[PDB]
């Protein structure tokens, strides 16, 4: 290993990004209910990042 | 017709073979109406002081 390849990995492990909603129009077929998908991919314990 | 990879064959993959491309609006998840009928509304606040 390199000093460099812990960085890109810590960079894309340790990252929140963005997910959308679920049944959110345009949609043909109507759903009863818009569901946001959450994520955590921020790791808040050491060992997370072990 | 922007293209996403040669096939070999030089044919051409395009965005018209993977999905279907429209002139529609940034966000469907708003609407408004006047009465009964549909309208735009523009809402201002009012600057402070």
């Amino acid at each position: 290993v390199t000093a460099n390849d812990v960085i890109n990995a810590v960079n894309d492990q340790n990252a929140q990004y963005a997910t959308g909603k679920i049944g959110e129009e345009p949609v043909v077929n109507k759903s009863p209910q818009v569901i946001s998908i959450t994520m955590q991919g921020r790791l808040q314990t050491p060992q997370e990042f072990e | 017709n922007i293209i996403l990879r040669v096939n070999e064959d030089k044919s051409f993959l395009r965005i018209k073979d993977v999905a279907k491309v429209e002139i529609g609006a940034e966000q469907y998840n708003s609407t408004g109406r006047l009465n009964t009928s549909a309208a735009v509304p523009i809402i201002i606040n009012l600057q402070s002081g």
